[PDB]
């Protein structure tokens, strides 16, 4: 492939460099339209800019935490982190979010990796070996109330059991209701005067519940869960302007008030180098 | 039972590896795809669309006005604007090109810089745009500027002029992030003759300026952008 | 003697002529078309009023003055009250449509000024409150009036800051969306053909707008000496290939 | 070799090697030739 | 010894994975199969059999009577019953259809709603059943109702009427569990003319109503049912 | 008008059955042409024959 | 590839792709045609 062809002096009536940008086109002008060039080859394919590659590496999408401790006398397991739960989403953390929102609709399979590490902040004789159980609780299915409810039987709901310190990995097909996931949605769930605006109403994916299977030892053990997400088989439509201001909320476009100028001011003139 | 040996790296999680995994939802059938206009396949497809450069960066809070390069009637010989070409920083940095370049470590290729004139139709002007390849200082006067890559632009019916910064380089890749060794030059613009307004007309006229990449362009070695960060996880 | 410059669009019982055009944009290089069976889901036969809905409606005019910040209309909202297009809209459960948008602004060879005319698929607005404040329904359904970016923040309304496109992105990059400029010195109209863009084959026309049309002054209007300091901008829009499905009782929407 | 039955479980896809910027860079209705005048 | 590397996920137990295992009972011979009528292969086979809907839900303890929709002689213009179509909740919820739908997250397809009349043979009646697609309110009077999907039913020799709620939807799947965005409409029924009893006869007559799915139907993404739970393990 | 002026007018034909339009909104919903004043000096609007009965009296 | 000798040790079975609701939806002795009267 040639990156530049050889081109010499020109004295024409045919001027490729004068255009009318009002038309909305970006005319494909090249170095050889306005200087004299020599042949050179590309030596490159643009492999690593493919959208599959761009969205295809694992990104941390969520960090939660649960603890193993005596539940005796706990009136609210959920509240004691005896078993936390997460509202599956892909915008709570922003590195990956800005990347996805370069597109309007996106379609892909997900590969999740879940790393779990334990901490024992206060005096323990040892490090126990805990097994985590993460359940998929899609919307419409009983959601766990205690850390050892009938729910955890999970007879119809996919669940994975792995050890703290290890990693769990599995992959979920594209579960969207439509043909693509909306990265943006300028609508409502119905014509209500006070219903919420945005996509919050659209990515009704449900939540995922984590717990330790082990009963309690004499000390307490903090287990912190990190969920990583990798898109595989990516398809993206309609590019948009990149995110400039900071994010404030999952699912709304809102930016913070009295934010700071995002364009760097010159130290000098327009004329400055 | 077949005998095996495990190598160094067993059990590691590399966020960039690509392997098979069990599906959690065995046998599930995804929604059919329907057709949607606009599919993107490569980021190289989109960095060829031009977008506006806030060249007039001299303000103090972001404003629509930093997209406008002003022009003065009757000045002769003088300089319209100047900038270095660190596409990952400075004026370029918020443009779509600048914004994507920042997802990669290295870039190579030609850039297309165009200026669209917005003055009254009955006015006229001749400007010179000059690209100064690495190695010399930003030009200080047109004489200096005109000895490097340049285009005399004659403002006419055809409203825009497309200047190309041809890839001039020893090393075949430059870093996006400002490197010296790897630096690309300067871009300046001066009156060639001068802007002239028709009667009954007055004041400043402005040029809009765009930047996009030529088909020439290469970007490689993906990394994280300095353009976005956060202090606590967001919630709904 | 054909110029890129003169054009005629006849759609239904209405025709537009421009003698100073700058080509026309067809979003994503695709022209509006009906919904194919292979893409269909709802089993209902659809209704295609054709020429009674696919004609040109001219919205009320705006006034560009030196202080203007820009205006924003949503589709199909802007047309919610135009003739039979609108009736069909409130009466069917689902509908689908593409449009021809023609924005008009003429001046003289002594004026200067340049408007950006852009179509943004799925333009989800931001609350000026920050945090996770929502933007109430009424605020994103201005009707033919559209939203005036130089109007004041209101409560439950969107933010109207132009350097941020009403969503946290910079004005400068709107050029990645199908768009066309109106530069008084060149141009006097802008025309964009919009194919139907959605993640579902057909949708509700009232709970979801699928494009915002935005007209934004970028190079300020500058009139000749002792000229009146303003110009009107007119927007005329025509639904094209419209289909309605799931007819019934007639939606009642807030406000 | 796929070891698993479902398609979601396969590795990353392989390069589009599609690439056609014209839907984004030249969505004009009447074709523009480089070198010919923009507005006739 | 062949060199290997283990990946992330090694040692995990995913309740949904499908692999080989050693048999604990090597060489054991299972009892021969004999023929048994009734084999089921798909849950889609059984949700097409219709079952009764406790439409008359207004009681206070479960009774045979909530299966009976009453009809009054001589009323004109008035409404016989109304319900939304959240097949995973409310009247539908205990029906076989409702009961299976609850094992899945998403459903799509047409529903078949039929009414069998049980009044004396010498009586007569004309009813209108109306399906109101998402987007409008439950109809408030027949005029409103008759502008959407409807069937005038004439009570005759043929005892049952089968109304179909054709799949009317933007999005190709709806959640079983009550979602707004995803909601399906309303179903109402009104006197078209009115029930008329023969002489020597009196009181209320009832309609029985059934629900089953059309062959159209799709259910996907299995999950756990809210319809059953427990607090301690059972024993013998 | 002078050659250096410009204007955009809408001409509308309203078929029998409605009143003479009272504002452009009303006018623009019937047969109409947006005329852009340019180099080409004249605009030709056609009142297409819209009629139930195939003849009308002159009187 | 089965690694084990016994049939119980193989993975899950593969979709019936049988599907015939008529034993449940139309177990009538004399065949009913849709469109013809139910009771003659
Ligand atoms: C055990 C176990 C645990 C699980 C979880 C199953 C995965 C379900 C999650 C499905 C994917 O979720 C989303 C959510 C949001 C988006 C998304 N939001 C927009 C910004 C873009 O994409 C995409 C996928 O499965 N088995």
């Amino acid at each position: 492939t040639v990156a530049s062809i050889s081109s010499g002096p020109k004295h024409t009536q045919k001027v490729p460099i004068l255009t009318a940008n009002e038309t909305g086109a970006t005319m494909p002008v090249l170095p050889s339209d306005s200087i004299e060039t020599r042949t050179t080859y590309m030596h490159f394919n643009g492999s690593e800019t493919d959208v599959e590659c761009f969205l295809g590496r694992a990104a941390c999408v969520h960090v939660t935490e649960i603890q193993n401790k005596d539940a005796t006398g706990i009136d609210n397991h959920r509240e004691a982190k005896l078993f936390n739960d997460w509202k599956i989403s892909l915008s709570s953390l922003v590195q990956l979010r800005k990347k996805l929102e370069l597109f309007t609709y996106v379609r892909f399979d997900s590969e999740y990796t879940i790393l779990a590490t334990a901490s024992q902040p206060d005096s323990a004789n040892y490090s126990s070996n805990l097994v985590v159980q993460a359940m998929y609780v899609p919307p419409g299915a009983p959601n766990p109330k205690e850390w050892d409810d009938y729910t955890w039987q999970s007879a119809s709901n996919p669940s994975v059991f792995f050890k703290v310190g290890d990693t769990s990995r599995f992959s979920v097909p594209y579960v969207g209701l439509a043909s693509a996931y909306n990265c943006f949605y300028d609508g409502y769930s119905h014509d209500d005067a006070e219903t919420q605006y945005g996509i919050t109403v659209l990515n009704h994916m449900g939540s995922m519940a984590f717990r330790i299977v082990n009963e309690h030892d004499e000390h307490k053990t903090l287990v912190k869960i990190r969920v990583y997400h990798r898109a595989k088989h990516v398809e993206a439509w309609i590019p948009r302007a990149p995110r400039a201001l900071p994010y404030t909320s999952i699912g709304r476009t809102n930016y913070p008030k009295n934010t700071e100028p995002v364009i760097k001011k010159r130290k000098g003139d327009i004329k400055s180098y | 039972g077949l005998p095996t040996t495990t190598l160094p790296g067993s059990g590691q999680f590399l966020t960039t590896d690509d392997r098979q995994s069990p599906s959690a939802l065995p046998n599930y059938e995804p929604t059919p795809r329907i057709h949607i206009p606009g599919k993107v396949h490569n980021l190289l497809e989109i960095i060829q669309v031009d977008t506006l450069i806030p060249m007039n960066n001299t303000h103090t809070k972001d404003e629509v006005n930093s997209y406008l390069i002003p022009l003065n009637a009757n000045r002769q010989n003088e300089q319209v604007f100047g900038t270095n070409l660190f596409i990952g920083d400075g004026v370029f940095k918020t443009t779509l090109l600048g914004e994507i370049v920042q997802y990669y470590t290295h870039w190579s290729g030609s850039l297309r810089f165009s200026l669209m004139y917005t003055g009254p139709a009955l006015s006229s002007a001749k400007l010179i745009l000059a690209y100064t390849p690495p190695g010399a200082r930003g030009p200080q006067d047109r004489r200096e500027a005109m000895l490097g890559t340049h285009v005399v632009w004659d403002i006419g019916l055809q409203s825009t002029i497309v200047m190309t910064i041809p890839w001039t380089s020893g090393v075949q890749f430059r870093y996006t992030d400002p490197d010296t060794y790897t630096s690309a030059g300067f871009l300046s613009c001066w009156y060639q003759t001068s802007l002239i307004l028709p009667p009954e007309t007055t004041g400043q006229v402005y040029l809009l300026s765009f930047i996009s990449a030529c088909p020439d362009f290469k970007l490689r070695l993906m990394k994280d952008t300095q353009t976005i960060s956060q202090t606590v996880a967001l919630t709904e | 003697g054909y110029s890129d410059r003169v054009q005629q669009i006849t759609l239904g019982n209405s025709t537009i002529t421009t003698q100073e055009a700058a080509n026309a944009v067809v979003c994503y290089a695709e022209w509006p078309e009906y919904l194919p069976d292979v893409d269909a889901s709802d089993v209902n036969k659809t209704s295609k009023p054709d020429t009674s809905v696919c004609r040109f409606y001219t919205l009320d005019s705006k006034t560009w003055t030196t202080g203007s910040k820009g205006w924003c209309w949503k589709l199909p909202d802007a047309l919610k009250d135009m003739g039979v297009f609108g009736q069909n809209m409130f009466f069917h459960s689902l509908g689908r449509s593409g449009y021809t948008v023609h924005v008009q602004c003429n001046a003289t060879k002594f004026h200067s000024g340049c408007l950006l005319v852009v179509v943004i698929p799925e333009h989800q607005l931001a609350s000026h409150e920050g945090g996770n404040v929502s933007v109430k329904y009424t605020f994103t359904h201005p009707g033919e009036r559209g939203i005036d970016l130089s109007s004041a923040n209101e409560v439950g309304g969107p933010v109207k800051d132009v350097l941020y496109n009403m969503n946290g992105t910079l004005l400068g990059n709107l050029l990645i969306f199908p768009h066309q400029f109106i530069n008084l010195r060149t141009n006097n109209t802008a025309t964009i053909v919009i194919p139907y863009i959605n993640s579902v084959p057909i949708d509700s026309m009232t709970r979801h707008n699928n494009v915002s049309l935005m007209v934004i002054p970028i190079a300020p209007l500058t009139v000749p000496t002792g000229a009146t300091p303003s110009l009107p901008i007119t927007v005329t829009i025509a639904p094209m290939c419209t289909e309605f499905s799931g007819i019934r009782s007639k939606s009642i929407v807030p406000q | 070799i796929n070891y698993y039955k479902d398609a979601a479980s396969t590795s990353s896809a392989g390069q589009s090697l599609s690439m056609d910027p014209s839907k984004f860079t030249e969505p004009v209705k009447d074709l523009m030739l480089k070198g010919a005048p923009a507005l006739n």
